[PDB]
């Protein structure tokens, strides 16, 4: 199963993961193409911001779904 | 603040000072409470400037037209006596302290101007203009005219032009309207008519300014000029004899000189209010107070009774708001071109009416698009109308959180687009470091509130706005302080802050009969900044995900390890880190006491001086004075552009939800522009367990009747709840109050008597919050009383 | 008032730096139309101090533009536009030169056919299709920086028009390690032997750098396997243990705790990456401007060239080492001693790119000296990150026979897809065209003007051969507008067109590659190729 | 489900607060599940205001056995994101407290840490005078002793409880 | 069964606890009320400090056990 993870400048990546797998192993992906450390990594899909313990079953993660990675900022 | 008990008054040094201040010790003798009276000068201008950060005077005497501008600013409070004793005043002067349908001051003396005739050449008074003319013939042929005063001025012109139907600003049941001006009205253009004419057919010369027409009648060489009791001292100095004679009607209608109202204001936050009360309304408001501040150097009727009052009954109480005195510009050089035959009187006053009002032409062009018209997208509660931007225009409080960078960028938004009723808080200072990004701030500003600043500024550069600063920290305000406002953004750089204003919003929130109300959610926007990434938020308390659902989307805290500081340094922060927290602390080296101020260069040089010595050691390179800095301040690299694009969003949701104009962002936008320039929109989920804003209060239905044990027995027993030993507390006239504790003894013994006592008796009332905390609630839960009876 | 400078500027160096505060101090750029958008675009560019700036305005300040402008007083109504704006403008920062001229961008390209060539970049706000395309023109000619930015309504449209944008300092948010254990070079080799991971005490074992444990056990599997290295997810795992076993153990048997080895277990998901050449590098390398040099080729290119030799030859296939590592559990010792192999190491391979380039300058006849060493040491610790960036010209956007239509319909596959926003642009434009006039900018004209502009809108849909469906409420709600400038959305676009054009004057950084489009109805936003 | 702002102005009221501050809410819940050591004392000179109170604590070991110490707490509005304010009031040779009052106790400073309550802040304060922290003094020459000379400092100590100078500066005395 | 835990600063954490428990969920709730993760936790109750992966009954506990933490100075 293929899925598309967008970061933080919009770049899009495809990613291979199995219904089973965990969020931090997407992240972990995510990771192994774009070098952003999983512990920086916040997923967004369909509004939730996954768990890292949860599986991408749990999330119901299609096909070619899209998952976004996001940030809040503290500066004022 | 201000001191308790005492009553610093404020006056004009011009003003008799020695008979009111004895005025003052008949006081402190008849009560012990002492009176302290000062004529400081500019204090009409000293005053907004501390009357906005709370001190000041407890009372002070100036002419009404300045309280419009204090009232506004929020400097004033609200007076309030009985009709019996305003029979004792007059039944006009308290418009002139009034605002918003709201008295603000007790008038003191008052003042207009009045016509002034030389007695002997003739010692009828005219009772029209008309027959003004008809004198200078006579007189010319013995070389003298029959009147002279200065036109250089539309104050002393205006009281003719008014006389058929002229009107500063249209006065409506309770305000003013400054969007009607009546200086472009036939009671005008055929009084402004006139007084040309009389310049043409030589009667007069349009150059007659104060100065010359007083040289003149100082000789005794007209027959009449206009002016007051403020110039009867050098006709007395000359011998001329004159009168103060009644003002010329005008076509059938009266004259109508300006009035002036010199009265006494109430600070909003002197807390000696009810002190004023006294002082005022019974140890000045006589013929006892007047009298012995009058022999010095009236509103009261009883001591008036014992010309100048004429023409100020029949005349128009000069205006008090802040407009006025773009009608005093507008109007004189209205005159100065009329009379002088540089365009007409109809295009003369046709630009005075306008120049005067507060939108000119087209002004809220842009705006007035999206209210006014339909459209396939609007918000399904939104109906096309003009009353929506006068919502904007005046009514619709909003608070801006945090001057600089996203605040002042707000501040400039939010004014644009039509909010005037706005408020600032911010804690701090200005620095010049602020300067690359924070344009409402100039070197010359560095070391003063940025919050008074930035007002100062905008209300300058936007005309007709009213931003009201707060040098504070969010956090030395209540929960009644934040309910006043509409909707409230934020431009804050830090998280406590923010979990913290999120908090205070959700304690605002009434769930009546199960279903949050909706009037009582504050909306709130929030905006964050680092680099060139940014978000921005729209979050409606009780309803959408708020700052704690989402508080994990913050990056990873700065955190050095001790072993790895201490230890095993290898990046040169760590070493800075080790002399800020540990090599500092334990030498002192400014003095035994003084902390660490990143903010003072003799402090950074020597942190980076003893860092590269650290650093030394490790063969640890990379220690500069710009990082050096960074470490100590835990700096945010930042620019004015990101700071832009988010405030931007901010307020065109400021906007949306003010006016329903569209549904407002669908909560979440992050930004980032270091490639290309990305956003992403997203509706963030509202977290389950929300320690914040998950939990609603838990309904009890007791009788008012009832008593405070049976309340205990409920929480105890009750099979859902049962909880092992209580803690009730409750607010009551807006102080917290311990109805019943029990692991302190000292104070369970104290609180026991309350077990007994009746809801009623206690104080409680229907809808009322009870608070109670306990070893099986987490969390103090709360528990909303519903009277049964 | 130097040291006053850096003081106020503080915040911005530690973004762009020094270097790049000086590029943004010798640049002149020029702001067309001063309405809200200009105006804001402007004062983004003032603050953090570009060098100067010139407004080029014709226009009258009406009522309207006093009122969305914090740039324009109640007074300048009447007066011109150029001229009241520049004042307060000023105000901003006593360090910038600001100066304008009353006259059209139209007039100018009549009289002047080259005035706009003592700017650095040229930005353009609020044009008729017709000033645009033929403001385009002269300036793709001149090869001068051309970015048009639009306000219509609650829509933001931006263009940037630039025939080729080469960029080193493009500062990625984030990118992998280079830490070279797959291709490990001499001295790195001889490093990691030195270290016997079995007859160190305690301490020692437990403060070593995690690189430092992969490249051993690395090793030893380089050996049970006849010269392999894990690559399936299977066998990475399986190394994952061989490392999580080396772990010492206390008296009872239990496992010690060391995020040493720790921290080897989770970097072994990217730490047995395979060093080598991102694609992007690629096409630079294998690009004409590259193959083919000249006395003319810029400084840029001539760089590329030389990396490109060093990889055929010292590289051995591969880019300098970028000298860097990552922060990680270890004591200072060991820590300083593995980064500086890393170090040095980069300052080595600067060396040989350098002698490279020398070799290029004395080929090409240009002074060996032109590229100092401080830029040099950027293109080598950037080398895997260099970005080219390449405009479309605005004619071949808008020439009936290069217009990108593969782009702009599989777009249109959404009814939402702010394209849509495009295409309501142009139509917009076009019903100007014919009417002198905009849609529904009286309340009197919304009615008429809807179906007026759905015309046009398929006079300009079937002109390009467009078999796109366009949900009629578009069209209503762009009448609606009134092609009103709505402050709030002139400011949005005043902060992303400001930092475009910085990412133009001093080279650091990525532009967007074409159009981007802004909606403040829905808050959202995308880039397109044109 | 949708909002929208009713455009008219809101009912007025006073300034006067109508529901609890979080810091109210919080301190409610700490004072309650107090767990005051058997050398310690809480008390509160008015039961309304749990925000103000003052601790006291007799020690039985340490440098300080047989003294007492009188420590005012002042529970501020940001509560429990701002940690308490809390002051000595009792004169005293400590390493880590100076003569206006001053404690050092990093967790009321930049260890704070909203998870910590009331009860947190008793233990790390009677921690103190069991082994003063050298790191962190507000006394720079009581903390040199301290580590240097480890018995001075017990004399020092002694000496200081039951009244006497230290250098030039005289110690009221403190015994329980 | 009781048993209670002596934190540093003096106060003894009644985390009450069965037999078969594995010493690892006792930090989960000295990770509770106190916050302290298991992780930077040693725990001794003799000289050896107790395996996560054993159980209370490992240790001759009977129904008066009070113990000492001494939390990891984890980290680099
Ligand atoms: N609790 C608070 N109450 C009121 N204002 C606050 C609070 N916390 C932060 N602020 C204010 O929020 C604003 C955030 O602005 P911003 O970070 O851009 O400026 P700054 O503090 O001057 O920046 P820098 O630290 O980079 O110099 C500041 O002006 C700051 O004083
Ligand atoms: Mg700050
Ligand atoms: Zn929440």
């Amino acid at each position: 199963m293929l899925i598309k993870v967008k970061t933080l400048t919009g770049k899009e990546i495809e990613i291979d993961i199995e219904p089973t797998d965990k969020v931090e192993r997407i992240k972990e992906r995510v990771e192994e193409k774009e070098g952003i450390p999983p512990q920086q990594q916040r997923l967004i899909y369909s509004g939730k911001q996954m768990n890292d313990e949860k599986t991408a079953a749990d999330y119901k993660i299609l096909g070619g779904s899209v998952l976004h990675l996001v940030l809040a900022l503290r500066g004022g | 603040k201000i001191e308790e008990g005492k009553l610093v008054i404020w006056i004009n040094g011009d003003k008799g000072y020695n008979g009111l201040a004895e005025v003052g010790k008949k006081f402190e003798k008849d009560t012990g409470i002492k009176v302290t009276v000062e004529h400081p000068d500019k204090l009409e201008e000293k005053f907004p400037q501390v009357a906005a950060t709370g001190d000041g005077p407890d009372i002070i005497f100036w002419a009404h037209d300045r309280f419009g501008g204090y009232a506004q600013s929020g400097l004033l409070a609200e007076i309030t006596p009985d009709k019996a004793f305003q029979d004792k005043l007059y039944p006009f002067t308290w418009d002139a302290v009034r605002y918003n349908g709201k008295l603000i001051a007790y008038p003191i003396a008052v003042e207009a101007l009045s016509l002034i005739y030389n007695k002997d050449l003739l010692p009828n008074p005219p009772k029209t203009w008309e027959e003004i003319p008809a004198l200078d013939k006579e007189l010319k042929a013995k070389g003298k005219s029959a009147l002279m005063f200065n036109l250089q001025e539309p104050y002393f012109t205006w009281p003719l032009i008014a006389a058929d139907g002229g009107y500063a600003f249209k006065y409506e049941n309770g305000k003013y309207d400054i969007k009607d001006v009546g200086v472009d009205n036939a009671g005008a253009k055929a009084g402004l008519t006139f007084l040309v004419d009389l310049i043409k057919n030589k009667h007069m010369n349009a150059d007659t300014d104060y100065s010359i027409a007083e040289a003149a009648f100082n000789k005794g060489e007209t027959a009449m000029t206009i002016n007051g009791p403020w110039a009867w001292s050098n006709i007395d100095t000359s011998k001329v004899n004159y009168g103060v004679t009644v003002l010329p009607t005008f076509k059938g209608q009266p004259s109508k000189p300006f009035v002036g109202v010199l009265s006494a204001g109430i600070n909003a936050a002197s807390p000696n209010k009810e002190l004023a009360k006294e002082f005022l309304e019974n140890y000045l408001l006589t013929d006892e107070g007047l009298e012995a501040v009058n022999k010095d150097k009236v509103a009261l009727k009883s001591y008036e009774e014992e010309a100048t009052m004429e023409n100020a009954q029949k005349g128009e109480i000069m205006p008090n708001i802040p407009q006025m005195s773009a009608f005093w510009y507008a109007v004189r050089t209205a005159v100065i071109n009329a009379a002088s035959g540089r365009q007409t009187v109809d295009a003369a006053l046709a630009a005075a009416q306008t120049n005067a009002a507060a939108d000119w032409e087209g002004r809220w062009n842009h705006v007035k698009k999206f209210l006014e018209r339909s459209g396939p997208f609007t918000h399904p509660d939104f109906e096309p109308s003009t009353e929506s931007l006068q919502f904007l225009l005046d009514t619709c409080k909003v608070l801006v959180i945090g001057a600089g960078g996203l605040g002042c960028e707000l501040l400039k938004n939010l004014a644009l687009s039509g909010f005037r009723q706005i408020h600032v808080i911010d804690m701090d200072t200005i620095d010049v470091s602020n300067l690359n990004r924070q344009f409402l701030f100039r070197p010359k500003d560095i070391g003063r509130p940025k919050a008074e600043v930035a007002a100062e500024f905008l209300n300058d550069r936007v005309p007709n706005c009213n931003v009201v600063p707060h040098f504070n920290k969010i956090q030395d305000f209540n929960d009644t302080f934040y309910r006043q406002f509409h909707i409230i953004v934020c431009g804050l750089d830090s998280i406590i802050a923010r979990r913290w204003i999120n908090g205070m919003l959700i304690s605002l929130l009434n769930y009546e009969d199960g279903v949050l109300d909706p009037s009582s959610i504050v909306p709130l926007i929030d905006g964050g900044t680092e680099g060139f990434k940014g978000n921005a938020r729209v979050i409606l308390p009780g309803m959408t995900a708020c700052i704690e659902c989402t508080l994990e989307l913050y990056p990873p805290q700065v955190n050095f390890p001790m072993c790895t500081i201490a230890s095993m340094p290898r990046l040169p922060e760590h070493c800075i880190e080790y002399v800020r927290m540990l090599q500092w602390p334990k030498e002192q080296p400014f003095g035994e006491g003084v902390p660490l101020d990143g903010d003072d260069p003799e402090h950074i040089q020597w942190i980076f001086q003893k860092s590269l010595e650290r650093a030394s050691q490790y063969n640890i390179r990379g220690v500069t004075y710009r990082l050096t800095q960074g470490v100590v301040k835990r700096i945010i690299p930042a620019v004015a552009s990101t700071n832009a694009v988010i405030a931007a969003v901010c307020a065109t949701e400021v906007f949306k939800i003010a006016t329903s104009a569209y549904i407002p962002l669908n909560n979440y936008l992050v930004f980032n522009d270091v490639d290309g320039l990305y956003t992403y929109t997203f509706e963030a989920e509202r977290k389950e367990n929300c320690p914040a804003c998950s939990q609603l209060p838990q309904n009890i239905q007791f009788s008012p009747s009832a008593k405070l044990q049976e309340v205990l027995d409920y929480l105890t027993n009750s099979a859902s709840l049962q909880m092992k030993s209580p803690a009730i507390t409750a607010t009551l006239e807006g102080k917290n109050r311990t109805l019943y504790l029990q692991s302190v003894t000292s104070i369970e013994e104290r609180t026991r008597p309350n077990l007994s006592k009746t809801l009623k008796e206690l104080g409680l009332v229907d809808g009322q919050e009870l608070a109670v905390a306990d070893v099986t609630t987490p969390q103090t839960v709360l528990f909303k009383l519903h009277f049964t009876s | 008032g130097k040291l006053l400078k850096e003081q106020k500027y503080d915040r911005q160096l530690r973004l762009w730096g020094d270097h790049g505060q000086e590029a943004l101090e010798s640049a002149h750029v020029c702001l067309i139309n001063a309405t809200a958008t200009g105006t804001e675009i402007l004062k983004n560019l003032v603050l953090p101090g570009i060098g100067s700036f010139t407004i080029i305005d014709g226009n009258q300040v009406s009522g309207e533009d006093a009122g969305n402008n914090f740039f324009l007083q109640r007074s300048s109504i009447g007066k011109n536009r150029a001229e009241a704006a520049m004042e307060f403008l000023q105000e901003l920062n006593s360090d910038v030169s600001g100066s304008f001229v009353e006259e059209s961008p139209e007039n100018l390209l009549d009289n002047d056919p080259s005035f706009f060539c003592r700017f650095t970049v040229v930005v353009a706000t609020q044009l008729p299709e017709s000033t645009s395309l033929r403001l385009a023109d002269v300036l793709w000619n001149s090869q001068i920086p051309l970015l048009i930015c639009r306000t219509y309504g609650l829509v933001g449209y931006m263009r940037i028009i630039i025939k080729e944008h080469p960029v080193i300092e493009s500062h990625p948010d984030n990118a992998l390690e280079d830490l070279r254990l797959d291709k490990p070079f001499p001295e790195l080799r001889e490093h990691f032997q030195s270290y016997d991971l079995d007859h160190m005490e305690k301490k020692d074992h437990s403060h070593t750098p995690w690189i430092v444990i992969i490249a051993k056990y690395l090793a030893q599997w380089y050996s049970e396997t006849n010269g392999r290295i894990p690559k399936t997810y299977k066998e990475k795992e399986d190394f994952r243990d061989l490392i999580r076993q080396g772990i010492l153990k206390n008296e009872n048997g239990a496992p010690e705790d060391e995020e040493n080895f720790e921290e080897a277990i989770k970097n072994v998901n990217t730490a047995l990456n395979t060093t080598q050449i991102p694609s992007s590098i690629e096409d630079i390398f294998n690009d004409d401007r590259c193959i083919n040099i000249t006395k003319q080729t810029p400084s840029f290119w001539i760089l590329a060239r030389a990396l490109k030799e060093f990889v055929a030859k010292e590289g051995q296939g591969n880019l300098p080492v970028r000298g860097t590592i990552p922060d990680m559990i270890a004591d200072s010792g060991k820590y300083i001693k593995l980064q500086n192999v890393y170090r040095e190491k980069a300052k080595k391979d600067a060396a040989a790119v350098g002698n490279h380039v020398a070799k290029l300058l004395q080929s090409i006849g240009q002074a060996p000296e032109s590229i100092s060493e401080k830029e040099l040491k950027l293109l080598c610790s950037n080398s895997a990150f260099l970005r080219v960036v390449r405009c479309r010209s605005l004619a071949e956007e808008y020439g009936l026979d290069t217009i990108n239509k593969d782009e702009i319909i599989s777009s249109m596959d959404n009814p939402d897809n702010e394209i849509v926003l495009y295409l309501m642009l142009r139509a917009v434009d076009r019903f100007h065209k014919q009417q002198g006039r905009y849609p529904g900018v009286s309340n009197y004209q919304v009615e008429e003007d809807i179906g007026k502009l759905k015309s046009c809108l398929t006079g300009f849909l079937q002109e390009y051969g467009l078999s796109v469906m366009v949900k009629d409420d578009y069209v209503h709600e762009f009448c609606r507008y009134g092609a009103a400038e709505p402050h709030t959305i002139a400011a949005f676009l005043g902060g992303a067109a400001a930092q475009e054009v910085i990412k133009i004057i001093t080279k650091q950084f990525v532009i967007f590659n074409n159009t981007y489009i802004y909606s403040g109805m829905s808050q959202t936003s995308a880039t397109f190729q044109l | 489900k949708l909002f929208s702002l009713k455009q008219q102005k809101k009912e007025e009221e006073k300034g006067s607060s109508k529901k609890a501050s979080a810091a109210q809410l919080r301190i409610q819940k700490d004072i309650n599940e107090l767990n005051l050591p058997k050398t310690c004392d809480i008390s509160f000179s008015d039961p309304d205001d749990l925000l103000n109170f003052k601790l006291v604590i007799c020690p039985d070991e340490g440098f300080y056995k047989s003294g007492k110490f009188v420590f005012s707490f002042k529970v501020g509005q940001g509560y429990p994101h701002d940690p308490p304010k809390v002051k000595c009031e009792t004169m005293v040779y400590h390493p880590n407290i100076d003569l206006e009052g001053n404690v050092a106790l990093n967790i009321l400073r930049e260890d704070w840490k909203p998870v910590l309550t009331i009860n947190s802040i008793i233990y790390g304060l009677q921690y103190l005078f069991l082994e003063p922290n050298p790191e962190d003094p507000l006394n720079k020459e009581a903390a040199e002793v301290l580590q240097n000379n480890r018995r001075l400092f017990e004399q020092n100590v002694q000496r200081s409880m039951r009244g006497g100078y230290i250098g030039s500066t005289y110690f009221e005395r403190c015994l329980k």
